């Protein structure tokens, strides 16, 4: 299907390491269901995070998942090799360094691995969440001066939620992050990649380990930490869609996860090229496939622009010179599209006269 | 020299993604259209009338491309796909291109979701001189010129 | 390709049906000068025009590759040419003339087409066949044009594929994939280098050619 | 060689199973026809316009089979066993070949539950040089190329 | 603009691929008493007829500017001349006209147009291709006309672009842009003077212009 297919969109399919009881060992598996999940791995028998990750993930929407397992009693470069994958996470991480076996050091460098793994990749974007038992003040200086990440293929989650173990009928703090991949996966099934994933309601949710008010917001925002906050009449919803990047072009985690998504359907759908001969016929080709691709995401209104050409711009034509990059058997494609920004502050005047 | 200088020779050629055609014969007609919407109202204080034509929505169409009967069914195949359901594969994206000479193309009309419909074949007689001809209807949601 | 053709036709009328005699097959023009000078009976089989056939031209890029599965040329398909051969027969008696003419028609009637094995090699080159009608469906104006008298005679027509080939060349092939570059239409965002396919990926693509 | 490099004459053969028909003078255009629905809609939140076409389901047909009539009346009987009745007999699998110049078959239309439907007599002129055909009109449910 | 077709043919024929022989290309009329004389391999060019191609004129008012982009001269465009050549190879042995014949048609058979590059100064001027086509579909009454006989032969068209030079010659340029004159229809408020379009107007329109 790769030889004649033109290109299309991609789901979305979320890489889970950890441990985990019984199942393969550093072996990618692809998980549909939470059903499959316990025929192939263990349930709730532990004191490990993946479960309740991998049960949040899949109660909150999730089409797919790619669970890892590395140490799981009773990584991330056996996750190169599969492209569908479009975020990942670490649940028992956080797990072994709450025992004290692993220190903030070790926690710091395995987080900085991922991110660098995501980076290379460039299809995917990591997910972080913070130590247990921190306050706004705590959270800031962890991520300004202990973990100060700067990456735009990262988003971190500040509050923990806490949800239903079936082991002990009890309510246990896990990291957020296995749930809201799901919110991730829930919107691509209901809004498109396009719209941040920011309104959506954490289902496996019962509490947080701490209320987040708007005055520690105004500091926990424009860091990039995106929170977790309850509302009267609305339940547990997620506030922030920031990455954690210092690049003002780069702040809003719609327009990082739209690019990628376009980027890899792309070079998916261009996946016949190779030993195709470097003349006019391919770059047409390549300009008219691309073309056709992006007049479909214009009309849904993901780009904006009054016609086609004022939303996207495609150049394959002569751009890939004859002396540099086509001696080497490469093809080089130009796209430009334009975005639209989301409304994170909502402000309303009220006057007495009228 | 000028674009207008330069003139166009019946040398054409094909493209279809997935389907493996090189020749053709001859391509009917393929032209951009849209629809003219006629409205007429009289001025209303003083009774001049006023008839205006505005532009509507745009058309698709049906590009035919006839080649020559020979052991090869890309054609077949591609209708054979087209009548199981199975369009995830039956819609392609073609290309009709028409070069002067050099053999440097001059102009392109891609079709969007392209998907053949009908295929005919040419009457069969006992005393015919001329070689057997095949009929392709490929119908197509959007055509853009370019 | 006419002479290809011409022995062709020299071959199938001499080893055809008629080995009975050892005839004599001559492309000379049959004009009064020609016909009063021979004194063997003899088959004429005089080249009378060329048009092209252009029913069954065929417009496109055919792509010619090499062994590696990769397409290294750019051609174009052969035009067609349709060669007329004014066919008669010449004897002292005109029942043994009507003989021999039948006897030219049987020889060349179950030929529709030509193998391309039994063609020379010139013509045998592109693999191709050749069609071949005898008597298909004016002839006074060609005798009177041609300086001869009128005669029973036969329309075999041939139709030689002329390879219009123009060798035209194409890229060398594609091995290190594409590679997209994304940014914003107004330049807001810089365009960013966007990387290329991963290994694996060119690796399977090359893996599922076979 | 190449499939699409070798041509077909216009070299053909019918098969009827229980019909005993030879050879044929000219046989009508054989299609393979699918419906084509087309739909309209224009997108809720921006307003773009979006036409659809989709599939149909296989189109039934006919093709007028004329040969040079003779004392042979196969189709007379094929006609006279459609017309009272029995239609367990007078539906039968035909086969339509193109062949090659080795008189080798390339192309195979298969015809599922073909019955005559319509016998024609030329007309009959007193100064008429020709000989006189005979028109046969054939519905196939099915008409499947192999 | 026949004395250029015809240098380009001889420059075709000898310099195509007919590198073998010195072989003489002729335009004599190729009657009896010029075939009796002959006694060399040649090949025979002879114009038949001059047409007009009806089917590709054009009328319009071409504009012609200098190098102030402004239009200072108003023409029309080229017309094309059908000229029909009658190809002919002369040789002693029939097997040797066919093969001469077969090389002229190859090497006739890629050149379907004429770039402006190959031809001569005075065509080469107009900067248009030059459309050649061979055989592509009478002959006898032909062949009869220049007194000759029947030989095979081959067609050659070539569309020459035969120039029209009315040449008119615009008004000079409008520098002080345009004047509006207003008043009544009757004639009761006086006609004024409306003034014109004032510097910027121009300036801006004379900056647009690039």
């Amino acid at each position: 299907a790769s030889g004649s297919r033109p290109i299309e969109g991609v789901t979305s399919v979320a890489a889970f390491v950890g441990l985990a009881p019984t199942g393969p060992l550093n072996e990618p598996t692809l998980v549909t269901n939470w059903t499959q999940y316990v025929a192939a791995f263990g349930d709730f028998t532990g004191g490990y995070y993946l479960a309740h990750s991998v049960y949040g993930f899949f109660n909150n929407g999730g089409s797919a998942a790619y669970v890892v397992r590395v140490g799981g009693s009773a990584g991330f470069g056996g996750l190169e090799a599969i492209d569908e994958i479009s975020m990942v996470a670490v649940p028992d991480l956080m797990a072994a360094y709450q025992r004290g076996a692993i220190d903030l050091e070790a926690v710091k460098a395995v987080q900085l691995g991922l991110i660098a793994h995501c980076e290379l990749m460039g299809d995917r974007v990591a997910i972080i969440d913070p130590p247990p038992n921190q306050n706004a003040r705590q959270i800031r200086v962890w991520r300004q001066e202990t973990a100060g990440y700067d990456s735009k293929y990262a988003a971190l989650y500040y509050p923990w939620i806490k949800s239903f173990d079936p082991a002990t009928g009890q309510s246990r703090l896990v990291p957020p992050s296995g749930h809201v991949a799901g919110i991730w996966a829930r919107n691509d099934s209901e809004r498109g990649v396009h719209k941040a994933p920011a309104n959506e309601v954490v289902r496996g949710a019962v509490d947080l380990e701490l209320q987040i008010t708007r005055g520690e917001q105004d500091l926990l925002n424009p860091i990039g930490v995106n929170c977790i906050r309850s509302f009267p009449g609305r339940g547990i919803r997620v506030w922030g869609a920031r990455t954690l990047s210092s690049d003002p072009a780069w702040r809003y985690l719609n327009i990082r996860r739209y690019f990628n998504y376009l980027e890899e359907s792309i070079l998916i759908g261009t996946q016949w090229v190779v030993f195709e001969p470097n003349d006019h016929n391919l770059w047409a080709r390549i300009r008219r496939n691309v073309s056709a691709f992006l007049v479909n995401e214009w009309r849904n209104g993901a780009l904006f622009g009054q016609s086609p050409d004022q939303a996207y711009y495609v150049k394959c034509d002569e751009e890939t010179n004859p002396p540099e990059s086509v001696d080497l058997g490469r093809v080089v494609c130009e796209i430009g599209i334009a975005p639209v920004k989301p409304a994170e502050f909502v402000i309303f005047r009220l006057a007495q006269f009228s | 020299p000028k674009p207008e200088d330069v003139l166009v020779a019946p040398n054409f050629g094909i493209q279809i993604d997935g389907v493996m055609v090189e020749y053709l014969n001859s391509v009917s007609n393929l032209q951009i259209e849209q629809d003219v919407i006629r409205y007429q109202q009289n001025q209303g204080t003083t009774g001049r009338n006023n008839v205006t034509l505005m532009p509507g929505v745009a058309k698709d169409g049906s590009v035919q491309v006839e080649r020559g009967m020979s052991q090869s069914s890309v054609f077949t195949q591609w209708i054979n796909d087209s009548m199981a359901g199975r369009m995830a594969t039956a819609r392609k994206n073609a290309t009709i291109i028409v070069m002067d000479y050099e053999d440097n193309p001059v102009k392109r009309w891609n079709l969007r979701n392209a998907w053949c419909s009908k295929v005919v074949a040419g009457t069969l007689k006992a005393g015919d001189t001329n070689a057997l001809t095949e009929t392709i209807t490929i119908v197509f949601e959007e055509l853009v010129v370019e | 390709m006419i002479h290809e053709v011409d022995e062709v036709l020299k071959a199938l009328l001499k080893g055809g049906a008629l080995t009975d005699s050892g005839i004599d097959v001559a492309f000379e023009a049959p004009t009064r000068d020609w016909a009063a000078r021979r004194n063997a009976p003899v088959v004429n089989a005089y080249l009378y025009d060329i048009r092209e056939d252009v029913g069954r031209r065929h417009r496109g890029q055919v792509a010619v590759r090499d062994q590696d599965d990769i397409v290294v040329k750019r051609r174009q398909p052969p035009r067609w040419f349709r060669l007329s051969y004014l066919v008669t027969a010449w004897t002292k008696t005109p029942q043994d003339e009507h003989r021999l003419l039948s006897a030219v028609l049987a020889t060349l009637l179950p030929r529709e087409q030509l193998p391309p094995y039994e063609l020379p090699g010139a013509l045998g080159a592109m693999n191709l066949p050749v069609p071949m009608t005898v008597a298909g469906v004016s002839l006074a104006e060609i005798w009177s044009a041609l300086g001869g008298e009128l005669k029973p005679s036969l329309d075999l027509v041939v139709t030689a594929p002329f390879p219009a080939y123009p060798e035209y060349d194409a890229g060398p092939p594609v091995t290190e994939g594409a590679t997209v570059r994304i940014g914003g239409v107004e330049g807001d965002p810089p365009m960013s280098e966007g990387r290329s396919h991963r290994p694996h990926q060119v690796a399977a693509a090359r893996a599922a050619r076979k």
